[PDB]
């Protein structure tokens, strides 16, 4: 008495249920670089000019 | 100084806008009263220069500059509206521009606050010379003389640009104040000596320095009135002008760096003195008379002596005025005559009396006749040289002569001794003439009352 499957049913996804933890490093992977400081604050006006050589404006 | 710059750029649609009969008269009177208008820059102290904003300032240095030259605009445009009466309106009002364009680039690079400004603005002077000379010059071979100005200017000047670059991304700023007061000692390196040869040598060029003289001879010939004017009684004194800027930032290496550079003045004054005594063209006597003149200045600049300072810029000034001068009587002798050579036209006393006493108020303003400017500029640059060493005065005395010997013998051939016989086309003198060369002469003997405003910065 084993039945035999239709089309589809073995071509679907089933769940587990597994008594092992779930490792939290798969990759063996280090710790990521420190992502570098984004910008902060009010965008001021310019300092004097543009500072070419001359130029006040 | 935008009191100054502003009557310029309308001075230049009052020549853009009037009528085919009405620019000379328009220009000259605008430009008089502009001229009028300048000395309000005399408001100077014994202690501070008068800055007016960011970009712009005049000590009692750059103001008798800039006195000149917006009183030697309206005398160009006397001396040069003459020989252009024959050409095209569209040309005429051209050369009106090129000239306005030239004093309001002269005035702007006078009083230039940074050295960058100051060296774009004086590279910027060489386009409308350049035009004039290679437009309304009258020789055939011009255009020689016109690349060798533009090309011996330039290859003097990039290094000056690429010195002033470094200067300014090494120390922080290009402002005479803050450089001024954020000067450092240059020690004894052969860094510092292509730093001091990059600073030196685009004015050595512009002075010129014998050696390097050999765009004076062309560019002073061929070119017209107006060019001859503005090559001979301004630009030289810009090199100088910014050769006294640039030796503040050069110490103390120049006290063992000048050491040839000033000797090749020291002989060179002479020997081209003496080719003066051996011309055949009245100009280039003229040229070479202002080579000796800007080798003195040279000599005293490059000493770096107070009494010297003062009298670089009185025998600057004097000296321009009587070049100016002297290309006016060639400029003046030339139409006459229709030819440049002095061995030509003899006699003119006898034929041009008026012309006769204008060209000895020259000859003994160009031979140091006290007490004009000339001989107290002179006299001073002698005491500063005799202070830097004793045998020195012999490499000065010795030209007290040679420089009489040529300038009164100038004044001999052209005015003294039995007239032309096949030369009859001389006539009476031009009221034109008569008024430039008063224009010319008087504000001299005025200044000779009173020269303490054209003593320098640190009178």
């Amino acid at each position: 008495g084993w039945v035999r499957p239709d089309l589809g049913e073995l071509s679907k996804v089933t769940k587990v249920k597994t008594d092992r933890p779930l490792p939290e490093n798969p990759y063996h992977s280090r710790a990521r670089p420190e992502p570098n400081p984004e910008v902060e604050g009010d965008l001021k006006p310019a300092r004097h000019g543009s500072r070419l050589f001359f130029w006040t404006m | 100084m935008l009191k100054y710059i502003i009557p310029t750029m309308m001075l230049m649609p009052l020549t853009w806008l009037s009528k085919n009969s009405m620019i000379w008269i328009n220009t000259t009177l605008h430009s008089l009263l502009i001229s009028l208008t300048s000395l309000l820059l005399l408001n100077q102290f014994g202690d501070n220069s008068l800055n007016f904003s960011l970009t712009f300032f005049s000590d009692s240095l750059s103001t008798p500059l800039l006195i000149l030259t917006m009183w030697l605009l309206p005398l160009m445009l006397m001396a040069s509206q003459h020989h252009l009466s024959k050409e095209n309106l569209a040309r005429k009002k051209l050369f009106i521009s090129m000239l306005i364009l030239l004093q309001l680039f002269l005035i702007m690079t006078f009083t230039a606050t940074e050295l960058i400004f100051f060296y774009i603005m004086f590279e910027a002077t060489l386009v409308p010379t350049l035009i004039i000379i290679t437009r309304w010059g009258n020789q055939t071979e011009r255009l020689n003389a016109g690349l060798y100005f533009l090309f011996y200017t330039l290859a003097g000047s990039l290094p000056l640009l690429v010195a002033l670059i470094y200067i300014q991304n090494t120390m922080g700023s290009l402002n005479f104040l803050i450089l001024q007061y954020w000067v450092q000692p240059m020690p004894n390196s052969w860094s510092n000596t292509f730093m001091w040869l990059a600073c030196m040598m685009a004015f050595m060029v512009k002075m010129p320095l014998y050696g390097l003289h050999l765009w004076l001879p062309k560019a002073h010939v061929e070119a017209p009135i107006a060019g001859s004017m503005v090559l001979a009684a301004i630009l030289l004194k810009l090199g100088g002008y910014g050769m006294m800027r640039i030796t503040l930032l050069l110490n103390p290496i120049t006290d063992f760096m000048a050491y040839p550079f000033i000797m090749l003045s020291l002989w060179g004054m002479i020997m081209t003195s003496s080719i003066c005594l051996r011309q055949t063209d009245l100009k280039s006597l003229i040229a070479y008379s202002s080579v000796s003149h800007m080798a003195l200045v040279i000599v005293a600049i490059l000493i770096q002596t107070p009494w010297s300072y003062m009298g670089a810029t009185a025998l600057m000034i004097a000296h321009g005025l009587t070049s100016s001068m002297l290309f006016c009587l060639a400029n003046s002798n030339y139409e006459r005559v229709h030819s440049r050579t002095m061995i030509l036209a003899r006699g003119l006393q006898t034929l041009l009396p008026l012309m006769a006493a204008w060209w000895l108020l020259a000859s003994l303003t160009n031979l140091a006749l006290p007490p004009s400017i000339n001989l107290i500029g002179e006299l001073f640059v002698v005491m500063s040289t005799f202070s830097w060493s004793n045998i020195t005065i012999i490499l000065m005395g010795l030209n007290m002569v040679i420089t009489a010997l040529y300038s009164l013998y100038m004044l001999i051939t052209t005015q003294r001794g039995k007239h032309t016989h096949h030369i009859n086309n001389i006539l009476p003198s031009f009221t034109r003439e008569n008024a430039l060369m008063s224009l010319h002469m008087l504000p001299l003997l005025l200044l000779s009352l009173n020269p303490k405003i054209i003593l320098g910065p640190l009178y």
